């Protein structure tokens, strides 16, 4: 199951 | 006085929401660093310091909180040029980010969640003693010294003064945002903090975060997907609590039966490190 970075900014 | 002369510069480290992150070594005595970058363009908080001078919130977070020895990347120095800020920050070696280590290990052993989690919180309480709130608290955020045990928390380019009044803005990451936010567009700063390290600490036990979307962010459910202690899911719980006065403070989480006798940095590495 995809698992993943999330951009702030 | 230069910056160019001062840092021999090396490769790029990262890129992103946060900047342009190059590794470097100071050459007074070779003290491994990272030279971040950020464009003036794409600032949109600014602060003062007691110098006098006007400089990104982040260096003026950064200053606030670099006082002595912690669980908190040290600014080491920076500068202005025509067009951005660079700043230069510690840099631990050997090291991996939690993200990473988290994605290459999956779900941590409760004693290493146990031991990491603790230090993430003695490095939040440091910021807020220091009147910092860092507002972007993730994995990704986190760096492990692999031969210390130590953790260090980075990129403070969300963060803001910490204040007891309502927050109306907001520019961390959405998946570690608290339901307040994604609702009403409020929050208030510790409440807010303790549900993203609830987010954290169930990534840590499970592998990953619990939620991508807003509509199981505001929902209220926590599926564990991996076997967890019942007092570990009670933790975890009770920092993702909707109503933001029904978290825990600080000190109830670090009061909480699952974080007793934590291991030492040391014994960390040790451990589950080396
Ligand atoms: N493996 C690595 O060596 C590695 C991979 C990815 C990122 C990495 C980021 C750093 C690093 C050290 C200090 C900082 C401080 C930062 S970075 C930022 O945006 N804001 C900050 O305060 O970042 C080091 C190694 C890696
Ligand atoms: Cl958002
Ligand atoms: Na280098």
């Amino acid at each position: 199951r995809k698992r993943r970075r999330h951009p702030s900014g | 006085e230069p910056l160019e002369s001062q840092y021999q510069v090396g490769p790029l480290l990262g890129s992103g929401g946060f900047g342009s992150v190059y590794s470097g070594i100071r050459v007074s005595d070779n003290l491994p660093v990272a030279i971040k970058h950020v464009e003036k363009d794409r600032i949109s908080d600014w602060g003062e310091l007691p110098n006098g001078t006007r400089v990104p919130m982040e260096v003026v977070l950064l200053k606030k909180v670099s006082s002595g020895f912690s669980g908190v990347i040290r600014l080491l120095d920076w500068f202005e040029r025509p067009d951005s800020f660079v700043l230069i920050l510690e840099r631990p070696e050997p090291v991996q980010d939690l993200f990473d280590f988290i994605t290459e290990r999956g779900a941590l052993q409760e004693e290493l969640a146990r031991s990491f989690f603790w230090q993430v919180l003695e490095a939040v309480r440091h910021c807020h003693n220091c009147g910092v709130l860092h507002r972007d608290i993730k994995d990704e955020n986190i760096l492990i010294d692999l031969n210390r045990g130590e953790l260090k928390l980075i990129d403070f380019g969300s963060g803001a003064l910490l204040k007891d009044t309502v927050y109306t803005d907001f520019d961390g990451t959405r998946v570690y945002s608290p339901p307040e936010w994604i609702r009403y567009h409020r929050y208030h700063g510790r409440s807010a903090a303790v549900w993203s390290l609830g987010i954290l600490l169930y990534d840590m036990v499970c592998g990953d975060i619990p939620f991508e979307h807003d509509e199981e962010i505001i929902g209220g459910q926590v599926f564990f997907r991996q076997r967890v202690s019942s007092e570990c899911q009670h933790l975890i719980r009770w920092c993702l609590a909707l109503r933001p006065s029904d978290r825990p403070t600080f000190e109830e989480i670090q009061n909480h039966p699952w974080m007793q006798d934590v291991l030492l940095p040391q014994e960390t590495a040790e451990i589950h490190l080396h």
